[PDB]
């Protein structure tokens, strides 16, 4: 499974550097360029997806209302509930991880850093596991990038 | 209604670079 590994490859950095500023200096791997470009269009997108939306992301963090381990499950079943709608785009695609990078920060502040990695591969599993067909015939993440030229 | 809310803003995105 490439387009997994890929995929989680892409949204693990960018959820783990919005949360903490470090970005992570370890090579890729295949396909290393998508991905790199990928992870570009992300924080070109994503990061004003946060900033032009902040008040509406905060909003729906509150009341998510995360304060320990047992909430961060409540985030997956937000993203299983989308993503079992029929529809698909890459505008939702690209909402969705903006909002588990700004989901991410907060993790951060809470002290509940570790809870960042599994969060984005809850994200990762159900996008790739729900719209696998639709990806594909994207070019996956060609598509994403051209996408958001 | 956030869940209707995060995919009418996604949509809303969507529409804006599809342009
Ligand atoms: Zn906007
Ligand atoms: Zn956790």
């Amino acid at each position: 499974d490439e387009l997994y590994r890929q995929s989680l490859e892409i949204i693990s950095r960018y959820l783990r550097e919005q949360a903490t500023g470090a970005k992570d200096t370890k090579p890729m791997g295949r396909s290393g360029a998508t991905s790199r470009k990928a992870l570009e269009t992300l924080r070109r997108v994503g990061d004003g997806v946060q900033r032009n939306h902040e008040t509406a992301f905060q909003g729906m963090l509150r009341k998510l209302d995360i304060k320990n381990e047992d909430d961060v499950k409540s985030l997956s079943r937000v993203m299983i509930h989308v993503f079992s709608d029929g529809v698909t785009n890459w505008g939702r695609i690209v909402t969705l991880i903006s909002f588990g990078a700004f989901v991410a920060k907060h993790l951060k502040t809470i002290n509940q850093e570790s809870c960042i990695e599994p969060l984005a591969e809850s994200i990762t599993d159900v996008l790739v596991r729900t719209k696998r067909d639709w990806l594909v015939k994207q070019r996956g993440w060609d598509g994403f990038v051209e996408f958001f030229h | 209604w956030l869940l209707q809310s995060l995919l009418r803003l996604g949509d809303e995105i969507n529409a804006y670079y599809a342009r």
